[PDB]
């Protein structure tokens, strides 16, 4: 478990600076505050792992249709590859008790 | 002698790939509690230039970003003739990392030609109303064209940014720890 | 991933036929997802046992 949580600090950590830098420049134009700072992109990307970040945390007010869509598919990608790396994890445990 | 050896080689690329990871940490420094720059506002702090000179102008570490993406074009456009497009199109992850330098290229090209038209309108006209040549810049956010060639750049920036952390599966089976794990990943992602 | 809600299949109207074929087809959809992760995972554990 302790090393498929550096995988998961990893995807997290890639997503996080990358989110954050797309969405940096519109700080007062997003319907809420997320991916505008650090925190707010942590605590965005952490809570949407069980369930509790909403899909609205990515759109914005103005007609920027380009880095919506950028987000839109960054937040699906970081969705299904956390999916899949907890899906790993969970082969490597059973692994790890039937030797 | 001891910095041409093989394991020291190692550790010099991960060391530069480390001080990469760091330089696009460290790029957005000035916005990690906040931007101070909003979307509305426009700051030029000269009195003389235009709104659009201050958001297209290249940092130096920009410049030390795209110095780093260029040796690693040339790095890679070195070795895909080395084995041709029938060993290096074949593998997989070849496709990520030239996806990855392509994504990156793009985006400083739209970054260069947004540049070029901002000095461009700049140098044209070097409080009064402008004319219709060079009104659409020192404008705010709101007023941008949903095509700009900045908000394309910003767009692809972040693409990049999100699959260069994928060159660590480049540097991780050297280790007894985490060998197993990427063996094992690589096992299952066939299904 | 449970972002979408439920009540992204009513209507407005009093054609009540068409909101239940609407309820049914997002039902079925949803146990055929669940379905097909619950195969994957055994594919997944199959390619690796080998
Ligand atoms: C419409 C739906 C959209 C679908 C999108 C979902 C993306 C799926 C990701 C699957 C990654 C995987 O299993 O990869 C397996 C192994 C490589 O195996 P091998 O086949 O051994 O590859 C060998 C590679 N080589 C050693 C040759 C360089 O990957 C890793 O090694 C993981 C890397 C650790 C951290 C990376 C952070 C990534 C942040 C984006
Ligand atoms: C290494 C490999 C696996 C890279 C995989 C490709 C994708 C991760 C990237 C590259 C091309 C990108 C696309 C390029 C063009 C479009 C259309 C564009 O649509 C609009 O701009 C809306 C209209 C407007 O207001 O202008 C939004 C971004 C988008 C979907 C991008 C989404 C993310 C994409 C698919
Ligand atoms: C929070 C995340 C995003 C970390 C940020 C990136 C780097 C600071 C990390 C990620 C991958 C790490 C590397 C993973 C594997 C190794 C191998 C290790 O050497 C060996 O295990 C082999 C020695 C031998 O041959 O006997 C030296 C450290 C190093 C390069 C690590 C150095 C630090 C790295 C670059
Ligand atoms: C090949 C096999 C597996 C097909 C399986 C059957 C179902 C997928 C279909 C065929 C019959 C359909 C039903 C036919 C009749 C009804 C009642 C009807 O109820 C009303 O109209 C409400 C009152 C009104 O306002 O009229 C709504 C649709 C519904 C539930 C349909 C739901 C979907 C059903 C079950
Ligand atoms: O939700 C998403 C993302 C979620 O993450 C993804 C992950 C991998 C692949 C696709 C993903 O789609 N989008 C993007 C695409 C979108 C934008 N305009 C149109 C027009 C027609 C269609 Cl058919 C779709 C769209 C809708 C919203
Ligand atoms: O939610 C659903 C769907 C969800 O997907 C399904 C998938 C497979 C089988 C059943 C499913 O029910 N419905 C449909 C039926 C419904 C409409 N009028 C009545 C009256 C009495 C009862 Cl007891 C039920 C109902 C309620 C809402």
């Amino acid at each position: 478990i302790f090393k498929f949580m550096v995988i998961f600090i990893m995807v997290f950590v890639a997503f996080m600076i990358g989110m954050f830098n797309l969405y940096s420049y519109y700080i007062g134009a997003k319907q809420n505050e997320a991916f505008t700072t650090v925190e707010e992109s942590f605590k965005t990307l952490f809570w949407a792992i069980f369930g509790l970040s909403e899909v609205k945390s990515v759109v914005i007010n103005y007609n920027h249709k380009f880095i919506e869509n950028i987000g839109y598919v960054l937040y699906g990608v970081y969705n299904v590859t956390m999916v899949i790396v907890l899906l790993n994890m969970l082969i490597a445990m059973i692994n790890s008790s039937f030797q | 002698k001891i910095m041409r050896g093989p394991f020291m080689k190692f550790v010099a690329h991960a060391a530069s790939f480390t001080i990469f990871l760091g330089l696009l940490v460290m790029n957005a420094a000035d916005r990690f509690e906040g931007t101070k720059l909003l979307p509305n506002e426009t700051s030029t702090d000269n009195a003389k230039q235009l709104f659009r000179m201050k958001t297209s102008c290249f940092s130096w570490m920009e410049m030390l970003i795209i110095s780093w993406v260029i040796g690693m074009i040339w790095a890679e456009c070195k070795e895909i003739w080395t084995q041709g497009p029938k060993e290096y199109l074949f593998e997989l992850w070849n496709m990520l990392d030239f996806g990855m330098l392509a994504i990156f290229a793009a985006s400083f090209i739209a970054r260069f030609m947004a540049f070029w038209h901002a000095s461009k309108a700049q140098s044209i006209i070097d409080k009064v109303t402008l004319g219709d040549n060079v009104k659409y810049y020192n404008l705010a956010r709101i007023k941008w064209d949903p095509s700009d060639p900045q908000i394309i750049s910003e767009g692809l920036y972040a693409i990049a940014v999100v699959l260069s952390f994928s060159r660590i599966a480049y540097i991780l089976p050297a280790n007894e720890s985490f060998g197993p794990l990427q063996i094992s990943l690589g096992r299952t992602v066939k299904d």
